[PDB]
RNA sequence: GUAAGAGCCUCCUUGAUGAUGUCAUACUUAUG
RNA sequence: CGCUUCUCGGCCUUUUGGCUAAGAUCAAGUGUAGUAUCUGUUCUUAUCAGUUUAAUAUAUAUUAA
């Protein structure tokens, strides 16, 4: 133990200097004088190695620090200009830019980044934060029409018709969620139109657009695809006939019924509360 | 996995997808942190352009100084969200070290031994 | 302006290795992390700097399987890249010119630790299990030193019990012996400053050294592991030792001991390695004038002949079991004696920052190792000869026989090889072949020969530079040489042993 | 550019001024172009792969014959991929360290 | 004699160091030598080996091992498991026996404190040569800044600095438009007011006054306070 | 997929303080390798009988 | 024992002491 | 029980810049100057006092309790 507290005292006092902070901001201009040597010392730091992340980060934060707005877009001018893949660090660099009082330029740089490359990530994430900021109808409308270009997406799809419907009107945002849900049909999709659907009223397009996109979308089976829906929309509006039709569906599926306990639970749920008892479903 | 819904709730995240993740939870806690908004009155200053995506006009008069106040405080909750990551949690025990590699060197020395 | 070659060439071969490491780093994982990548090229450099340098395997826990595998094959190409290259460093020194030092005793260096991973490689891998053992050769030459000695009639005296001033006297001449050879003074280290303490200590107290080493060798185990070296001479490596203080006198003491005795005992065959003479002058008139001597030796009018073999020794280590001198060594000298020197070959060699354990063979150099081949190529060398021509060798009890001859004419009569002896590595023998015996045995090994006709230089051929023109061309009874060479390979013929 | 032209150096003096066109006897393109090599190859792999072809003393001794029938052993020609010993490092260590 | 501090300086130096250095704990524990430290760090100082007792059953295969194996001790330690031949030689001797009845410390002290402190000045004397010259640099700054902004304070006459071509900076950099900003339009227009408001901005965001901005500063006195206090109170 | 730390190997002049962890290498420093066979057993019953 | 560099030819802050000289030992010198 | 604020606790991320032959080796001759640990001697002051307030004249002077 005197081993290990000695190291533990003698690194301790093996502290090299403690910081001389005096004359702090004084003489006028003999603290710009003070920034031009630290603002070379930074270059000096960028300059040795010109991969320098870091380096530049400090810059960027020091820059926006003490140098405004023309020295500080310099700086970030300068870094992006040197920096064409990892867009993150132009994702740093734009938010250096948004938080400047200006924004327009930052606005504007965000578009020059769409029309960069994309990553699907700081395009959507950008994207949502200038509509976020500010032109909530023209941000869905080019953050809409470049999602519709390059790629659909999830998260982001389904999160900006969130986003879209819950703004203003979901008028636009139920036509946008029928594009999008047939660029990439799915299950999950199916279910999504056919939730906001259901808390749209209507049901009449849900209900024809649930039995249209399960005749599009069978191949093999439908199991947690159809018979949610069908389950769905039957307890929903307490129809006999459409859980004796998902019923006769669901037993007419192959690979064992699909899905074992899906299938299962779904036809002991629409038995248990249609009929029950005796007889018939008890057999 | 799960697509969207409408509901608001506790979840666990906080994993490994890392920037994806957090920006995409971060945009949803941001979303869900702001409600909606005046643009009825905007609804008065909708006309005739708002729908065509593909837009005639991107700029127009932004709005005021209103907006970049109600735009700088969402930067600096990000701000006050990002100077959160972890706490001191130290202490005096076992041997000595050297700064901070030594640390680092002890987390992932500790990482290695259990395995 | 890049490629200067001489010794800049390497470091552009690593930093362009660890180029292309880093693109292919960055394409093993699909996403990943950016950063993290970075710092695996000092885990996966280092690790393989270590790890081909070393023995050590370098085994990351929890690693990315891939990528170790792909830096450990191209690292085991930049092994490659020290390994081909280090070959034409060797033909380059012995065959080609020498260049400077550094470069020179550099890759010696490096081909001395490659010698050292294999000898260590076949030592923990061959010697752990298997090592043909041949218990049925075991048990032959059990029964060869039982009856070899038996006949021989020697006494395993143990250790001289401080009887006369001839102990005190082998003990003052060890101590002059290691100090003489040991006895010099520059530079250096605290080796030789321990080595000059132990001897100012030795020649203080000789009772007290005398004591502790006799206690010490007959009661404690072996010491520390010790070290070795090998210089590049132009030669086989240059087979070196650096061995402890302690175990320097105590080896003092013993080969004073095993030697000394030995000859008051005087065991030893009488064609053997060089005994208180020079050699040029005893292999001169021994092989010259006693062969000159023999009867008919040079006058051969027909059906006679003579075959001179000149083998030297192979891997003097290659015993690689302690059990040969566990029961040979102990019942012939001492359980004590034989306990603490096969102990003494069971330390770890030690080479810069490496160490490779290896019990198998002995070391470069020790007290009894003279006695040990003497001992090894003594019993090896009745193996090939026999109880018949060996007990010729022997002669009457009281006086055995002389070098060149024994009793009268039946020497060479009893034994059909004339003569034959082992000086150190090498060796000679001598042999007059009856053309029925040589027709016989140049039968058997003729239907051994898998070939009707050609017949290549086979195991004795070539011998020009000093009789260029006046050495022989050919003949069918060179042939039959070469087919008693086979006579004297099979007439050995040891199961696991290093044969000529 | 229009700039740095100053000074010369050597390795850069005019060198190899004349080309060397392909001859019709080594290879000519036209004759490549109506090449038979497909069946030329073939029929010369054909020919090269279709042709390969190609007593006291003794018994005073305490032991027997103990090597014998062991030739082929020991490959004689092997290419292996380590380099460490094989058959080449085994003779080059083997003369190098005794 | 391996004394219980050369035990823990060899431990730490092992530490420091590793098994690959050897002389260098033989020069950290003076009398003590490398082939002795490799030997009794490797034998005894090693926590690999196990000196805590023994299993009598595991024991057992000891014995008969050594029937087959007698000398080669060093082969046969690995093969026990637990090594230390010489603990190994001992326990076999007494098996057969058993079955045949039936000042100085505070310089090396000084000189272990003195070596871990060596240990945390690795930096070395070019690091070291390296924060001399910048403590003595912002020293000679602090004064010729100092003297020269009492002189300009005063008097109106000074000379300007020294020779004008490069320096000790950054080449030419007067930070006013420093290194290539290039330029940015956002769509086939000129903005104006725009840069004009975030000039004024930039204008208010720097103000004259007297305060020191730091980074690290700030967190090493944070990290000292939070150490000297933070519960405590005990129970 | 991950970097794990490196240690023991040679240098590392800097971050001298090693909480051990890189005297432990890799596994148990080796194995048994061919470990033993009956023939030594064998050829040591042959010496004592 | 010596390669390199530098310049002069208009407004604030958390309270732990000191002066009478000598040995073993450690480090720095081209004077031995 | 829900929401907001404050306090304490837990987890993720927090990063040793190259290579050849351990890259190469290992002890104290004396001599001058300087620096480097530790011990028997003492112990306190919150005071100086020439207050305050109001009015007038140019911090000072005068008048009124």
């Amino acid at each position: 133990t005197a081993e290990q507290l000695l190291r533990e005292a003698k690194e301790r006092e093996l502290e090299l200097l403690p910081p001389p902070p005096q004359q702090k901001i004084t003489d006028e201009e003999e603290l710009n004088d003070y920034k031009l040597r630290k603002r070379k010392t930074f270059e000096d730091n960028i300059r040795k190695n010109r991969t320098v992340i870091s380096n530049w980060i400090k810059y960027a934060q020091w820059e926006e620090s003490l140098k405004e707005i023309q020295r500080a877009r310099s700086i970030y001018e300068r870094a992006l200009d040197v920096d064409y893949r990892n867009i993150t660090l132009w994702l740093k660099y734009a938010e250096m830019e948004m938080k400047n009082r200006q924004v327009n330029h930052a606005r504007n740089i965000w578009d020059r980044a769409i029309t960069t490359l994309p990553r699907v990530n700081q395009f959507w994430y950008k994207y949502t934060y200038m509509e976020e900021m500010l032109g909530n109808v023209a941000g869905a409308r080019q953050v809409f029409e470049r999602w519709m270009e390059w790629q659909p997406e999830e998260q982001a799809w389904h999160s900006y018709i969130n986003f879209e419907l819950r703004y203003k009107e979901v008028d636009r945002a139920r036509t946008i969620y029928e594009r999008f849900v047939l660029v990439h049909p799915d299950v999950k999709n199916w279910i999504k139109y056919a939730r906001f659907e259901e808390k749209h009223a209507y049901f009449a397009h849900a209900r024809k657009v649930y039995e249209r996109a399960v005749e599009f979308f069978g191949d093999e089976h439908m199991d947690e695809h159809l018979y949610v829906a069908f389950a769905k929309f039957e307890e929903n509006q307490k129809e006999f006939e459409r859980v004796r039709v998902i019923y006769k569906y669901a037993l007419d599926r192959i690979s064992k019924q699909d899905a074992q306990e899906l299938f299962k639970n779904y036809t002991i749920f629409e038995k248990k509360f249609g009929d029950r008892r005796g007889i018939e479903d008890i057999i | 996995a799960a697509a969207q819904l409408r509901q608001y709730h506790r979840l666990t995240k906080q994993i490994k997808p890392d920037m994806e993740t957090y920006e995409r939870l971060r945009e949803k806690h941001g979303e869900e942190f702001f409600p909606t908004s005046n643009s009825l009155l905007h609804g008065t200053h909708v006309p005739s352009t708002e729908e065509i995506d593909r837009m005639v006009i991107d700029l127009e008069k932004q709005i005021e100084k209103r907006d970049k106040y109600s735009r700088r405080r969402p930067y600096n909750d990000d701000a006050d969200i990002d100077y959160i990551n972890e706490r001191n949690a130290k202490f005096n025990k076992k041997a000595e070290r050297f700064y901070g590699k030594y640390t680092a060197e002890i987390k992932q020395n500790l990482e290695r031994g259990t395995a | 302006a890049k490629t200067v070659t001489k010794q800049r060439v390497e470091s552009h071969f690593d930093l362009e290795l660890r180029a292309a490491v880093m693109h292919d780093i960055l394409d093993m994982m699909p996403e990943g992390i950016k950063q993290n990548k970075a710092r695996t090229i000092l885990q996966h450099l280092s690790e393989a700097w270590r790890c081909w340098k070393a023995n050590i395997p370098w085994k990351v826990p929890g690693l990315p399987t891939p990528i170790e595998n792909m830096i450990l094959r191209y690292v085991k190409a930049k092994a490659d890249w020290w390994t081909n290259t280090a070959h034409y460093n060797r033909e380059r020194i012995r065959r080609g010119a020498t260049v400077d030092k550094t470069v020179c005793k550099k890759n010696l260096g490096r081909l001395t630790r490659l010698y050292l991973k294999a000898e260590q490689e076949r030592q923990h891998n061959y010697l752990k299990d298997g090592p043909y053992i041949t218990a049925e050769e075991a048990v032959a030459v059990y029964t060869t030193t039982v009856h070899w000695l038996e006949s021989r009639r020697f006494s395993p005296i143990p250790f001289p019990p401080l009887s006369y001033k001839h102990d005190t006297k082998l003990l003052i001449l060890a101590l002059e012996r290691l100090k003489e050879a040991y006895s010099v003074k520059s530079r250096l280290n605290q080796s030789q400053r321990e080595e000059l303490g132990l001897i100012e200590q030795a020649y203080d107290n000789p009772h007290e050294a005398l004591s502790r080493i006799k206690r010490h060798l007959l009661t404690q185990r072996a010491f520390k592991e010790v070290g070795i070296e090998f210089m590049d001479l132009y030669s086989h490596l240059v087979p070196v030792y650096d061995v402890e203080p302690l175990e320097k006198i105590t080896d003092a003491y013993l080969d004073q001991y095993l030697w000394y005795e030995a000859d008051k005992r005087r065991l030893f065959p009488p064609w053997i390695k060089p005994a208180d003479t020079e050699p040029p002058p005893l292999l001169v008139y021994k092989w010259c004038q006693g062969i000159n001597n023999l009867q008919d030796v040079w006058e051969t009018s027909e059906g006679e002949c003579n075959v001179m073999l000149e083998s030297r020794f192979e891997k003097m280590y290659e015993k690689i079991d302690l059990t040969l001198l566990n029961r040979l060594l102990r019942l012939i000298v001492d359980h004590n004696i034989a306990d603490y020197m096969t102990a003494k070959n069971n330390v770890v060699i030690n080479y810069k920052d490496m160490n490779h354990t290896n019990s198998y063979g002995i070391i470069r150099g020790l007290q009894f190792a003279s006695f040990i081949v003497q001992y090894y190529g003594l019993v090896m060398d009745l193996l090939v000869l026999g109880l018949h021509r060996a007990s010729e060798m022997a002669g009457p009890p009281q006086m055995p026989n002389d070098f060149l001859s024994f009793q009268d004419i039946a020497t060479e009569a009893a034994h059909p090889i004339r003569l034959f002896c082992r000086y150190i590595d090498r060796i000679h023998i001598f042999f007059r072949f009856t053309a029925d015996e040589a027709r016989d045995l140049i039968q058997r090994y003729l239907t051994e020969h898998p070939d009707p006709n050609n017949e290549n230089i086979v195991g004795y051929n070539n011998k020009k530079c000093w009789p260029r023109d006046a050495r022989m061309r050919l003949m069918k009874h060179d042939v039959n040489l070469g087919r008693a060479v086979f006579w004297d390979i099979k007439n050995r013929l040891p199961r696991s042993v290093t044969t000529v | 550019l229009s700039q740095l032209s100053k000074q010369y150096s050597s390795r850069d003096l005019p060198s190899h001024t004349k080309i060397k066109y392909r001859q019709t006897t080594q290879d000519a393109p036209e004759e490549v172009r109506n090449r038979d090599f497909r069946r030329e190859l073939e029929e010369r792999e054909r020919a090269a792969a279709r042709e390969k072809n190609r007593r006291r003393w003794d018994d005073d001794v305490v032991f027997k014959n103990c090597a014998k029938g062991v030739d082929d052993q020991k490959k004689d020609k092997r290419f292996v991929n380590d380099t460490l010993r094989s058959e080449f490092h085994k003779k080059f260590m083997e003369k190098y360290i005794k | 004699v391996w004394r219980n501090t050369e035990d823990e300086i060899l431990k730490a130096a092992v530490m420091k160091y590793g098994k690959n250095q050897w002389s260098r704990i033989a020069s950290l524990l003076h009398r003590k030598s490398a082939k002795q430290c490799k030997a009794r760090w490797y034998e005894w100082l090693d926590p690999s080996i196990k000196k805590t007792e023994w299993s009598r059953e595991e024991e057992e295969k000891l014995l008969h091992l050594a029937k087959l194996m007698p000398t080669q001790w060093r082969t046969i330690a690995p093969i026990i498991g637990r090594t230390a031949a010489q603990c190994l030689e001992h326990y076999e001797f007494l098996l057969d026996k058993a079955a045949q009845r039936d000042d100085m410390d505070e310089d090396e002290l000084e000189m272990l404190s003195e070596a871990r402190a060596r240990l945390a000045n690795t930096q070395g004397k070019k690091a070291k040569r390296k924060a001399r010259e910048k403590q003595l640099e912002e020293a000679r700054r602090l004064a010729a800044l100092q003297k020269r902004r009492e002189l300009r304070a005063a008097g109106i006459e000074i000379q300007k600095k020294r020779k004008r071509k490069r320096g000790v900076d950054y080449n030419a950099e007067i930070p006013f438009e420093k290194k290539p900003a290039l330029g940015f339009y956002d769509t086939s227009e000129e903005n104006y007011q725009a840069l004009d408001a975030d000039f004024r901005k930039l204008r208010q965001q720097d103000l004259d006054g007297e305060l020191r901005s730091e980074k690290e500063g700030r967190d090493r006195k944070k990290d000292k306070q939070h150490l000297k206090r933070k519960k405590e109170s005990d129970l | 997929w991950k970097i794990p730390p490196c240690i023991s190997n040679w240098k590392n002049a800097k971050g001298y303080t090693i909480p051990l962890d890189k005297r432990l290498a890799a596994d148990g420093r080796g194995l048994q390798t061919v470990h033993i066979n009956e023939n030594f057993a064998k050829l040591a019953e042959a010496l004592y009988i």
